[PDB]
Order: C-alpha cells, then structure tokens, then sequence
C-alpha cells in the first residue's frame, strides 16, 4: 500500500574479510511511498486547523472569549496533530518534512494569536483606541491567509521539485 | 468475471492498441498481451498492473513497444512503436489472477479478448 | 459549540486512522466523514459571518 516499486536492480561482487574474500549478490528495489494517505489523513487536517484560525479575525474585537477559545484550541490542536505522529514511527533526532510543515503552521497559528493579543493591547490599554484595532484584523483577513498560501507554494515547489 | 475487449486492429510505422476492461478487475491484478500468427505458437508481448504500473517487455519488443494503463477507464494501452513485418499477428488482452503462474505463458490467463488482427 | 463539534470530527478521524491499514485511496467511510466535517465546519463559518454582519 505504502510504496510503488519504481525499479530493482541486481548487482553481483567480491566482499573482503579478515577471513578471506567471498561472493556477494545484491538484490536492490526503490521505493516511492505513496503521498495520498497523508494529504487525506494528516496535511489536510491541518490546514484545516490553520483556516480554522483565520475566523478569528471576523469574530468582533470586544468578544474577547470567543477570540481566544478559538485560538488556544487551534493552538493545543496543532500541538495534539504534532505530538500524536511521532508515536507512530522511529524516534529519529532529526526534523522531517511534515515536521517543518507542521511546525511551520504552529507558528502560523501562535502568530494567530499573538494578533489578538495586539489588537486587545492596542484596543483596551492603549485613532489607536477605536481605527487601529479594526485596522489590524483588516490587515490580517487578507495578510494571513496570503502569507500561508505562500509558505504552502514554497515548500512545496521545494519538496517536490528540489 | 471481467469482460475484455479491444481496438486498434487493421492494416498498418507507428501504431497503438487499447483493451477496456470491466467487471471484477480487482481479482486480476495483471494484464497482459498476447499474440498470434497461422503456423505459429502464441507469444507473450508484454504485461501491465493495475494500481502498480509496472511493466516487463518480451525481447522481441523491449524497447520498442510500450504498455499503458488508465485505472479510472479501466483501460490497458499497447504503443505498438515501430512495427516490422514480422508482427503481423492477431494481437489478445487477457486477464491474469492473482496467484497464477509466470507472466510468460498464455495458459496462466483466464478471461481473453476477442482480439485485434494487424497488417504489414 | 461550533469549534467542539469540529474538533469531534477530527477526533473521530484520528481514530479511524488507527483500524485500518494506511492506504492511500479514499475509502466509502471517509467519504462520508469528510461529508460530515464539511457540514460541521459551515456551520462555524455561518456564525462567522453573522456576528460580522451584525457587528458591522
Ligand atoms: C542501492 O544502493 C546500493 C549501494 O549504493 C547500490 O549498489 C550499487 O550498484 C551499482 C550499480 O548501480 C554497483 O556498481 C556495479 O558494480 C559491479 C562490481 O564492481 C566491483 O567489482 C569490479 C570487479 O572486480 C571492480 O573492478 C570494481 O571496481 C572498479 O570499478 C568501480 C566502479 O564504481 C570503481 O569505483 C573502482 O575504483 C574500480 O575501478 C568494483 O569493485 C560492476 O560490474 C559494475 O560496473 C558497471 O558500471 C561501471 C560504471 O562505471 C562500468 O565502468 C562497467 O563497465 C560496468 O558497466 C558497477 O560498477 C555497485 O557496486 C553497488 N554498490 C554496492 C555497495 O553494492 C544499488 O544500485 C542501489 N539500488 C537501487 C535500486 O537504487
């Protein structure tokens, strides 16, 4: 299911010991894993999760719980779909590619969250009591979704074509 | 069962032929095609599977001919590339189970198309 | 309410990720919960819009 075998090779040499030298055959096969298990299973979910926090900035500025429920839960649920994965395969004390995406969309959705901790500041401590808190939820409607949209093209056009 | 049938046949250069498939084609992982001539024995060309796309080529056509699927047609395709005059034949798809034998040998098929004849 | 029921689909999700062998087709069950979730998640995004609506 995982893999299509894209090629075997067969491959014949001398191998050499302290003992003496001795005959080897090798049998190679290349295995491609198969990328749809994933976008349905795990990418999709999170770039769910990533769009999920974006209805923040439509939710009313006053509404502060509101607000922050929904940026702490996209925040603890990013870190439940990170934690979860590695349970599942080898403790391996290196970062791999849905590791970067993952952590990647973490700091998406923390930065989704920080915003409101700006705009609450700016609105309830300190134009900047009433245009620029409505002026950074404008900004942010259109800004986050781009700059996601961007780092999504990126990494791809980078894992796939490089 | 699964129900084959095939076209591109007729006289001839470059040529392809196609074999649509239906029915319980999950059971038949392989396909493969086959090809015979008056006063001959039928010959093994070549073979494709389903949901894995590999392929092996008789030598008589590695490197010439190619074989394609497409899973949501149920389509097998034959890139008949290149002809020569000894392929005249009447060129058969046919379904090979699972856990049949080798890829070679036609008894191993069950289900065979009607067959296409070529000319050159 | 809207995000609890979201994160329950998920939550079912992540469970059938578990019984079955990981294939890469989408599957007559999956279908249906991605059926589900869709659902699940307008209706977020209905309340998303009528408190901006209103509030604007
Ligand atoms: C998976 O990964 C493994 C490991 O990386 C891959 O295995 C390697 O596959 C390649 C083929 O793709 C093998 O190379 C072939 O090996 C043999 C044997 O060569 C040995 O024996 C010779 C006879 O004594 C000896 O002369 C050789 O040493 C000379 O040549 C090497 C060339 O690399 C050179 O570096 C030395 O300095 C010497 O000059 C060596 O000890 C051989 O038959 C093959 O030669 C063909 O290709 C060469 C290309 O230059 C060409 O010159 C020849 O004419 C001939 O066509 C070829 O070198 C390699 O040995 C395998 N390595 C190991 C460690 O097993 C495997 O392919 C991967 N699989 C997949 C599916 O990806």
């Amino acid at each position: 299911p995982q893999f299509s075998i894209v090629e075997h090779r067969l491959v014949s040499r001398n191998v050499v010991f302290a003992t003496g030298a001795y005959p080897r055959l090798s049998l190679s096969f290349r295995l491609k894993r198969n990328i749809g298990y994933f976008i349905l299973q795990t990418y999709m979910p999170s770039i769910l999760i990533t769009i999920l926090s974006w209805v923040s900035f439509w939710i009313n500025y006053d509404a502060s719980a509101a607000r922050v429920a929904l940026g702490i839960t996209t925040v603890l649920t990013m870190t439940t779909i990170n934690t979860h994965l590695r349970e599942t395969l080898p403790k391996i004390p290196y970062v791999k590619a849905i590791d970067m995406y993952l952590m990647g969309c973490f700091v998406f959705v923390f930065l989704a969250l920080l915003e409101y901790a700006f705009v609450n500041y700016i609105f309830f401590s300190q134009e900047l009591y009433k245009g620029r808190a409505a002026a950074i939820d404008r900004w942010s409607r259109i800004v986050f979704p781009f700059t996601f949209s961007l780092f999504n093209l990126v990494y791809w056009l980078y894992y796939v074509n490089s | 069962q699964v129900q084959l049938v095939e076209s591109g046949g007729g006289l001839v250069g470059s040529l392809r032929l196609s074999c649509a498939a239906s029915g319980h084609t999950f059971n038949y992982p392989i396909m493969g095609w086959f090809r015979q001539a008056p006063g001959k024995e039928r010959e093994f060309v070549g073979a494709i599977s389903w949901s894995g796309g590999s392929t092996s080529y008789a030598d008589s056509v590695k490197d010439r001919f190619t074989i394609s699927r497409d899973n949501a047609k149920n389509t097998v395709y034959l890139e008949m590339n290149n002809l020569k005059p000894e392929d005249t034949a009447v060129y058969y798809c046919a379904a090979k189970g699972r856990y049949s034998g080798g890829l070679y040998y036609p008894t191993n098929y069950d289900y065979w198309g009607q067959g296409t004849q070529v000319t050159v």
